[PDB]
RNA sequence: AAACUUUCAACAACGGAUCUCUUGGUUCUCGCAUCGAUGAAGAACGCAGCGAAAUGCGAUACGUAAUGUGAAUUGCAGAAUUCCGUGAAUCAUCGAAUCUUUGAACGCACAUUGCGCCCCUUGGUAUUCCAGGGGGCAUGCCUGUUUGAGCGUCAUUU
RNA sequence: CUAUCUAGCGAAACCACAGCCAAGGGAACGGGCUUGGCAGAAUCAGCGGGGAAAGAAGACCCUGUUGAGCUUGACUCUAGU
RNA sequence: CGUGGAGGUCAGUGACGAAGCCUAGACCGUAAGGUCGGGUCGAACGGCCUCUAGUGCAGAUCUUGGUGGUAGUAGCAAAUAUUCAAAUGAGAACUUUGAAGACUGAAGUGGGGAAAGGUUCCACGUCAACAGCAGUUGGACGUGGGUUAGUCGAUCCUAAGAGAUGGGGAAGCUCCGUUUCAAAGGCCUGAUUUUAUGCAGGCCACCAUCGAAAGGGAAUCCGGUUAAGAUUCCGGAACCUGG
RNA sequence: GUCGAAUUUGGGUAUAGGGGCGAAAGACUAAUCGAACCAUCUAGUAGCUGGUUCCUGCCGAAGUUUCCCUCAGGAUAGCAG
RNA sequence: UUGACCUCAAAUCAGGUAGGAGUACCCGCUGAACUUAAGCAUAUCAAUAAGCGGAGGAAAAGAAACCAACCGGGAUUGCCUUAGUAACGGCGAGUGAAGCGGCAAAAGCUCAAAUUUGAAAUCUGGUACCUUCGGUGCCCGAGUUGUAAUUUGGAGAGGGCAACUUUGGGGCCGUUCCUUGUCUAUGUUCCUUGGAACAGGACGUCAUAGAGGGUGAGAAUCCCGUGUGGCGAGGAGUGCGGUUCUUUGUAAAGUGCCUUCGAAGAGUCGAGUUGUUUGGGAAUGCAGCUCUAAGUGGGUGGUAAAUUCCAUCUAAAGCUAAAUAUUGGCGAGAGACCGAUAGCGAACAAGUACAGUGAUGGAAAGAUGAAAAGAACUUUGAAAAGAGAGUGAAAAAGUACGUGAAAUUGUUGAAAGGGAAGGGCAUUUGAUCAGA
């Protein structure tokens, strides 16, 4: 809202820091599960709900 | 191979201080130099030096308190120990062993025997 | 488990919709929402008539009964024919029951043991053992039941002086007290005609 | 739901009776438990054997009547005829129970009877003294059983 | 043929304990038994694996071959010994993960606590 | 006659059935009794050389201390191989600590990272203002301590 | 501007199997059955006769010893007074 | 007859290939089915005597998943409208630049904000997916940068109202009530300065708290500056509050 | 139609389900209203509809009697194994 | 004017405690309806679901104001019975205990009411010291509107007589139990197949170890373990056996006789009425209101009442282990259970992603290979990729990965085809094939 909480502006903050793909060297591990970021938010699909 | 705690527990307060304020420096410089080197380690080892060190103070710190409050009631309730919150409630070992006159006399009056069958 | 496919508030959608009757999942964004759900033919719901503890697992049997089947298969047991009908290579050996030195109870060690089956010649049925070990068929294989083999001699002894742990590391060789024969040892897979290895004493407190 | 010639039957199972069903699993898990205290009691305990003598006494109740049977503790006046105190028996393994009355001859005499051959077959391990083991037997019961007069 | 309540005969117990075994319970699991000389000399049978004893494949496709272990790599169940690898096609060379079991040790890594080891399982001659 | 349609076969597709696997579930039995104002359960936010999550942890932050084991960790990088050693480890154990903001939640509030009061201390002349650091300020109830109120009431002076 | 044709993109309804008629009989109005008429690949744009076309377990009517909204000196109660 | 599992047995079959699957190939049974050959395949499985059951599907507008004909079909037609050349690029109707033609026509298709969103802002790289054509472009993908206040807001006040305490009700979760049947208080200072304090001269309260980013309210403007910040940064010039 | 006052509207606030709210349509109360939504009782009951999974062999019906708050059901006798 | 007392306050006074979570089991309150009765209202579901309060390792109950009617049993609890019974019920549908008997486990007790009155002998706290789950000394205070000792109905107390018998708590070493550590057997012998031997064959060995798991395929003997024992470490306690100083104490307890007594619970029992509940029926328990006791009394004795007896306990105060329960927690062992549409919703970063304002709702998703050995290098293409090459036992295993069905689809081959197709009997033709 530009005028936002400082408790939204950090969920904000987490929510951007955690907005990022799979890190390359996992995918390497030895047993290695993790395909991809089963957890990708994207403002555009699925909205935060605060 | 950053800092023993075996060796630091046979310094003074003083030098463990000291020793905490370049280890912090050192930190700090190594943060700094973290910036333009890429995948630099030794921070970690420098912050489990600092760690180290202040844990030595605070085990001299509560050692020196304990002493202080060594033998006398109410110890500070940090310093006491914790067991269960129901198991510091609990009665005392020597409360619940507590009898009256009368039941002392006829328990030892009357105590349970040793006996055996032989037929 | 008893909540098993009842864990959802699913409710019928009723008729009016094109879909069948069945209660379906509400709420939506999940894909289990509208599916199917407490029907037995129902993917995720629960199974028809869920298997209930209070099943009648033991079976009781008549102690006179139960005494008739055991005496049959000690009977059975001196018929070499039945012993042999019934797996059991007893083929080149002396006359049925086979009757040892109590001497064999006092045995302390599995070599000895063993040394002193074949000299009364178990031998054969205790290669028919060792031998007849495979690896269980299906699914009961990962069921702690991973190998299936032949039944050994069952020997019956009188007083247990460390004939039972001598034996007991013998594959398919088996131990009891005459006091108490076992009829699933007796008749295993209610087959008649156990090979039995009687000691004296065993045999004397028969009667 | 009236059908053909069958006896009227009166299963109560109208309620969440599946709720409460207890099939018993652990018959044998429990026997074994109850070995294993009785185990244990036994070694705990001195030398004793694992339960207290019983009086003898006849049952209410003419279906019964006609038997005699293990009682709960012998009477304060079978205790003072056998010469004990109760708190004396009560601790060198004689029940007392101080409800029941005397009013049977007989009775009374048996229990007095069985009283004396306990404390004749009993030893009492001083307090302060040596007292070699002594070969603990089991049951009481089983040492003074009841018998039918 | 077992006797204690305290031992499982579950094959999935088993299993789990050890797949999910951590490295300090590894290092027992990777045991490798000691060659005919080593056991003639020490009077044991097998020790866990060090990383720098010396071995000798005695099975699989590289039976024969003999080097220095490079690391016990307790996380993939195995051992890498030196000179006993995979040349790629692209010139590299990867090691051969070898199980303990499969090897004999021909020549221990020996210091104070191995010594130690040694006599409290029994042998002779530290 | 081609094309087209249909049937079958081979190979190739689509799809993931079947089979075989199983560190999972389910049921039974046995043993034990241990959350929290000494701040629980739960929540928020952070912490790794390179991690979004799971798991772990709390500014001492995938952790410190202690003990045991005895040479690793590992995806790469880094470090080390003295590693015959108070000593590796994403080891095990765990008795000493740390334990952000919260939460029964406790100075008052909280859709605010809002607003006070007290003590000690430091700086800005500084008891008063501003700021930094450390320690505190909830309610009900119990025992006790101190200070009190009431012609409720006693004695004394009167 | 569509519709039309093309390049690219590309669903859904519906679908026992399918699809030429006339009469007959038949669950008394057939695409199939019987008897006749007939009948020649593969198709395009339209069209609204038919598919008793599709959309919905008829809302009308009746049955159920199935309800619910509402009313009343129905039966039985009840807050309040 | 067939299926999952169980006891016994055939010292049954099997990495020299178990199970499974495919097979207008063969044999047996009236049949449920059984057997064999060939291909594929890779780790278990079968005959018989019995035991046991979550044991046999074509349907249930059945459940889950997958797949068709329809069908390259319906259609991608509201919001006046696009055109030429060059550049880039493998590829240009759609990107960029230039030129032209147009529109919104200030109650805008302009310039800012409130709620809401949360990085969509900006730069670089970049087109597998998304943008129902396309794409070199993008609110996409990947990596980074960016939000600077004594003066703008929150913070403070009270509004409708919400809501502890004291009390009362309720078995209780809790309800009422907001100054009420309460002993509800600290700030001024003579004296105390055995210590500016308690005692003790002397003055005042029909009351917690929450409740507005549009109500009330202490105080800032101009010029310049970034890829993205500006009444916040820089330069200059002021003002308010507390001390 | 109306368009300067029973006007339109933002934000804050209050009223919550047999309750609210209604310039009154049984209207509105988050696409839900002649009683919202959510979870549980609950796998509610159903004389009613639909379905009900291998083969072969042998035997083989009834729609009728009486009774029922019974007439789409049951009991009973009969038919059948 | 001072000093008390009583009651009521205040303090960020000194020291503590309660909240909340979990909640399977347990103790209560509150409390339905669906349902059954072929309708339905009593009834039933059910003294259940939901809601609320409160504990523990168990809880509760518990040592009779009991059961009985007997030749009398003798706390409570649980099992087998009693018993689908007595009884309740539109006596309809349905419901429904209890005594006895066998067994499991067993355990007993203590306050009030007493004058210590020749001695408040009792206790919290503060303080100092000490051998610190506490002790001692001192000092406030609590307390006579009663704190100790003495007694609890089984009794017991006050006096008199006579004697006899018995005894208290800590160290040390073991033992018991808990949590752990470590050591403890035997082939990697030969041949064949295989990428791999863990397969088959031959010869052996250990077996109180042939349970299980791992390792490149079915491994007792390769590894971990397993079996049997040995040796340690840290704790809980004195359950109990020696060891030695504490030696308590002319203290305490038990026993017989004689005599005098013998206190024993009140708005409670009980009664009326109302409601609920129970099998409890002229009323089983419970609770509201009204009435309201007695002391050779009171309660109960399953038909209301009067009268006369009898039997059996002793309420209105309290503690207590075990046998009993346990869809929760922690740690284990198992299964004729399920084998990824199954089994918990979740075998996997599952109560996750996601939906809803919210309460809540809530998935899908396991498998290359022994080992990445995850395809160097060449060539075509802008690239994705293709063709080679190569790794691999296998690429008919290429991360779009074990096998790889069917629906549906492409290509090739064969065949047929005037408004369906499919099928039955029979044979022609073509293709194919078994048996002899
Ligand atoms: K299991
Ligand atoms: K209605
Ligand atoms: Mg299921
Ligand atoms: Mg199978
Ligand atoms: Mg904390
Ligand atoms: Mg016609
Ligand atoms: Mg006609
Ligand atoms: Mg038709
Ligand atoms: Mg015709
Ligand atoms: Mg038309
Ligand atoms: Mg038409
Ligand atoms: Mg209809
Ligand atoms: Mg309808
Ligand atoms: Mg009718
Ligand atoms: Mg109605
Ligand atoms: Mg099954
Ligand atoms: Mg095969
Ligand atoms: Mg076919
Ligand atoms: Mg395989
Ligand atoms: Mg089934
Ligand atoms: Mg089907
Ligand atoms: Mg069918
Ligand atoms: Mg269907
Ligand atoms: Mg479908
Ligand atoms: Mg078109
Ligand atoms: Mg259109
Ligand atoms: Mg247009
Ligand atoms: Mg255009
Ligand atoms: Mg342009
Ligand atoms: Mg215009
Ligand atoms: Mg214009
Ligand atoms: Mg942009
Ligand atoms: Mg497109
Ligand atoms: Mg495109
Ligand atoms: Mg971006
Ligand atoms: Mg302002
Ligand atoms: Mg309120
Ligand atoms: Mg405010
Ligand atoms: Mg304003
Ligand atoms: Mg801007
Ligand atoms: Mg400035
Ligand atoms: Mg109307
Ligand atoms: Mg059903
Ligand atoms: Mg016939
Ligand atoms: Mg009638
Ligand atoms: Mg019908
Ligand atoms: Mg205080
Ligand atoms: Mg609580
Ligand atoms: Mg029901
Ligand atoms: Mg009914
Ligand atoms: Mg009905
Ligand atoms: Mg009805
Ligand atoms: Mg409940
Ligand atoms: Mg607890
Ligand atoms: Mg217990
Ligand atoms: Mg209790
Ligand atoms: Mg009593
Ligand atoms: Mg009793
Ligand atoms: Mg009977
Ligand atoms: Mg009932
Ligand atoms: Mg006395
Ligand atoms: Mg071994
Ligand atoms: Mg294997
Ligand atoms: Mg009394
Ligand atoms: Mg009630
Ligand atoms: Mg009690
Ligand atoms: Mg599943
Ligand atoms: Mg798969
Ligand atoms: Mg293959
Ligand atoms: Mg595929
Ligand atoms: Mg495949
Ligand atoms: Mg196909
Ligand atoms: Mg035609």
């Amino acid at each position: 809202a530009a005028q936002k909480s400082f408790r939204i502006k950090q969920k904000m903050a987490k929510a951007k820091k955690q907005n990022r793909p799979l890190p390359q060297w996992i995918r390497l591990r030895t047993n290695n599960t993790i395909r991809y970021n089963a957890k990708r938010r994207n403002w555009r699909r699925t909205k935060m709900n605060i | 191979a950053g800092v023993k705690a075996y060796e630091l527990r046979t310094k003074s307060k003083e030098q463990l201080a000291s020793q905490l304020v370049d280890l912090k420096k050192e930190l700090a410089e190594l943060k700094v130099q973290k910036l333009s080197r890429p995948s630099l380690p030794k921070i970690k080892t420098v912050r489990k030096s600092i760690a180290c060190v202040l844990t030595v103070i605070n085990e001299q710190q509560r050692e020196a308190v304990r002493q202080l409050y060594k033998g006398k009631k109410y110890q500070p309730k940090d310093l006491r120990a914790k067991k269960t919150r129901a198991l510091r409630r609990a009665l005392t070992k020597f409360e619940a062993s507590q009898v009256t006159e009368k039941q002392r006399k006829k328990q030892i009056a009357f105590p349970q025997r040793k006996y055996a069958i032989k037929a | 488990s008893e909540k098993a496919g009842h864990q959802t508030s699913a409710e019928s959608w009723g008729t009016g919709r094109a879909v069948a009757r069945i209660p379906r999942v509400g709420g939506g964004g999940t894909g289990r929402s509208g599916q199917g759900a407490f029907g037995n033919m129902c993917r995720g719901g629960r199974m028809f008539a869920p298997t209930k503890t209070w099943r009648k697992w033991n079976v009781k049997v008549n102690h006179n009964e139960k005494r008739y089947a055991t005496a049959s298969a000690i009977a059975a047991t001196a018929v070499a024919s039945l012993v042999l009908a019934r797996g059991h290579r007893v083929e080149k050996i002396p006359e049925i029951p086979l009757v040892v030195s109590t001497d064999l109870e006092s045995i302390q060690k599995t070599k000895e043991a063993v040394a002193a089956l074949k000299a009364v010649g178990a031998h054969s049925d205790l290669l028919k053992v060792l031998k007849s070990k495979k690896l269980r068929a299906g699914k009961g294989k990962y069921r702690n039941r991973r190998w299936t083999q032949r039944r050994g001699p069952l020997v019956v002894y009188a007083e247990d002086n460390g004939i039972v742990k001598a034996l007991r590391n013998v594959p398919g060789v088996e131990t009891a007290n005459v006091a108490s024969l076992n009829l699933l040892q007796l008749a295993p897979g209610a087959h008649l005609g156990r090979f039995v290895i009687w000691t004296e004493a065993a045999f004397t407190k028969l009667d | 739901a009236i059908s053909k010639n069958l006896p009227i039957l009166k299963n109560h199972f109208r309620k969440h009776w599946q709720e409460r069903v207890k099939v018993h699993f652990d018959q044998a898990g429990k026997k074994v438990s109850r070995r294993n205290a009785r185990a244990t009691r036994a070694a705990k305990i001195a030398p004793r054997p694992l339960d207290l003598l019983r009086p003898v006494v006849r049952a209410p109740t003419v279906k019964y009547n006609r038997k005699v049977r293990a009682g709960r503790g012998f009477t304060l006046a079978e205790v003072k005829a056998a010469g004990l105190t109760a708190a004396y028996a009560r601790t060198i393994g004689i029940a007392v129970d101080h409800r029941r009355q005397n009013r049977n001859q007989e009775i009374f005499d048996a229990n007095v009877q069985r009283l004396k051959e306990y404390q004749s077959k009993i030893i009492v391990f001083p307090r302060n003294g040596k007292a070699p083991e002594a070969e603990q037997v089991l049951s009481a019961a089983a040492t003074f059983p009841i018998a039918q007069p | 043929a077992k006797q204690s309540l305290d031992v499982s005969s579950d094959r999935r117990k088993a299993r789990k304990a050890y797949f999910t075994a951590p490295s300090s319970q590894r290092r027992v699991l990777l045991s490798a038994p000691l060659s005919k000389e080593l056991r003639a000399q020490y009077g044991i049978k097998a020790l866990p694996i060090r990383r720098d004893d010396e071995v000798l494949v005695v099975r699989g496709s590289k039976k024969g071959q003999e080097g220095k272990i490079s690391s016990v790599y307790r996380l993939k169940f195995a051992v890498q010994v030196d000179k006993v690898t995979k040349e790629k096609v692209n010139g590299a060379s990867v090691p051969i993960n070898l199980h303990p079991s499969k090897l004999v040790i021909t020549k221990l890594h020996l210091d104070k606590d191995r010594k130690a080891l040694i006599q409290r399982k029994g042998g002779k001659l530290e």
